[PDB]
RNA sequence: CAUGGAGCCAAUGAACCCGGGAUUUCCGAAUGGGACCUCUCCGUAGUGAUCAUUCAUGAUCGGGAACGCUCCGAAUUGAAACAUCUCAGUAGGAGCGGGAAAAGAAAUCAAUUGAGAUGCCGUAAGUAACGGCGAGUGAAACCGGCACAGUUCAAACCGAA
């Protein structure tokens, strides 16, 4: 088993409760809770995950940690007449996942980049921290980079807000094909939102 | 003596000079087909939408 | 014919262009000053042609990089 | 004193001034927002789908 | 627009139309500070906010008839009442965005053996399915077409090449 060290990082992060990642988790969440909603970091907390998701060690790529509240879409009780099925909102969690929420907040704070992907990095009772990869589509290195130069196209600006990232496509019910995607692909809006 | 700034008095000046009849030669040139415009008004009526 | 053609403005110099602009502004001041009494100009096309001439001279000056 | 013509002579003041961005007399003087174009509240122009009818 | 008086422009080729420039006050994304003041104060002359970077420079901001994508989301009404249902993911809202956008190259659909990305059109079909199994809602595959397109990363091995 001549395995790269990225494999060892992935092994350490496969079951993080029963590895050395638990000690680092207890030491790291103290610093992470104090930080802001969208915090920039030097290196990704899990380098193998970022590299498989598309991170490269070059300028014009930014990695940011985002804190998102745990739980579903907290909603307001309606103050006007509802038919008793559209009146209850405590047991309603929306169609926006927390990963999409974190990606959209990272895209909001960093307007001149694009959200590439993101991955779970840690969590506690009240928060979920996600590390979001962003790309600079106007840096010359990304312009020259042929494996990232698709992002310079006009159709790629606003990926995380048009549901084009991997968490976005998962949330739009496009992880699979065949049966079950009769009302999701090619878009939720195409079938009057009946899928999802 | 309402106390206007410069722009308010400029708007009232334009409103004042809009409130004049069509010239006689315009009526003569147009074969009397242009005899008025909508901006005629009197000060003791509907107030200006100026200030 | 015209007050002064733009080719003649290109023929002129910087000092002569400034002198022509000064004289044209002074004559436009005189023509607009007489109309403050309301009396029509003896040359009613003169005012518009002098303004167009001033525009043409300013265009030539900006083309020649004077200001 | 009445609610009709008696108390309508107190209309010697304003609540809407002529907005800069659109030249309409809709700029509220207390909320600092034009209720026609939304200047003072947003960079974009306020336009809603209920300002016209459903196109079908 | 709109062949009135008096002049002016035009054979140094105007007017007019196409193309390329100049000028383009103040506000407005409005962006040096400020707005019941479309102006005003400081002038040390203005890159306001959020960002990328080699800190040279660069990006986003607003608008656009509808369309596109993402998320949030009623009630009238129908059931001859009405609550599941329907109205309807409609109306409306928030974000993003281009000339198109989304989709997209199987951890697929089939059936005993096959096909070979996606979209859209016809049909399957008011069928399967759902449903106070009430009222109603309601596909896809196969198939016939429009059009045809396949690939790039992570990793193994090398190690600044
Ligand atoms: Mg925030
Ligand atoms: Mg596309
Ligand atoms: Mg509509
Ligand atoms: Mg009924
Ligand atoms: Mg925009
Ligand atoms: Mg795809
Ligand atoms: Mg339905
Ligand atoms: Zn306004």
């Amino acid at each position: 088993m001549v395995k790269s060290f990225y494999g060892y990082v992935r092994d350490a992060w496969k079951n993080p409760d029963e590895t050395y990642v638990n000690e680092l988790r207890w030491e790291r969440l103290q610093v992470w809770r104090k930080q802001g909603s969208v915090t920039r970091i030097e290196r990704p907390t899990r380098i193998d995950r970022a590299r498989s998701l598309g991170y490269k060690a070059k300028q014009g790529i930014v990695v940011v940690r985002v804190n998102v509240r745990r739980g579903g879409l907290g909603h307001v009780r309606p103050n006007r007449g509802r038919r008793t099925q559209k009146m209850g909102k405590n047991k309603v969690s929306g169609g926006m996942s927390i990963q999409r929420i974190a990606e959209v907040r990272a895209d909001r704070r960093y307007p001149n980049l694009e959200v590439l992907n993101s991955y779970w990095v840690g969590e506690d009772g009240k928060h979920k921290w996600f590390e979001v990869i962003l790309v600079d589509p106007h840096h010359p290195v990304i312009k020259s980079d042929k494996n990232l130069n698709w992002v310079c196209d006009p159709s790629s600006r606003g990926r995380a807000t048009r549901g084009k990232t991997s968490a976005g496509r998962k949330g739009r019910g496009m992880a699979t094909r065949g049966k079950g995607t009769e009302k999701t692909r090619p878009s939720i809006r195409a079938y009057k939102s009946r899928g999802k | 003596m309402s106390h206007n700034m410069k722009g308010q008095k400029k708007r009232l000046a334009k409103a004042h000079k809009q409130n004049t009849r069509v010239p006689v030669w315009v009526i003569v040139k147009t074969n009397r087909k242009v005899v008025s415009h909508p901006r005629r008004r009197h000060w003791r009526r509907r107030s200006l939408d100026v200030k | 014919m015209a007050i002064l053609r733009t080719s003649e403005i290109r023929t002129m110099t910087i000092e002569e262009r400034a002198d022509e602009l000064e004289n044209l502004n002074n004559e436009l001041v005189r023509e607009r000053a007489l109309t403050s009494a309301g009396g029509a100009p003896e040359n009613p096309g003169r005012i518009g042609e002098i303004r167009r001439t001033i525009a043409r001279i300013k265009t030539i000056q900006h083309e020649l990089n004077e200001i | 004193m009445s609610k009709g013509t008696s108390s309508m002579g107190k209309r010697q003041k304003r609540t809407h001034a002529k907005c800069r961005r659109c030249g309409s007399v809709s700029f509220n003087v207390h909320t600092k927002q034009c209720t026609s174009c939304g200047f003072g509240k947003t960079s974009r122009m306020r336009t809603y789908k209920w300002q016209a009818k459903c196109k079908y």
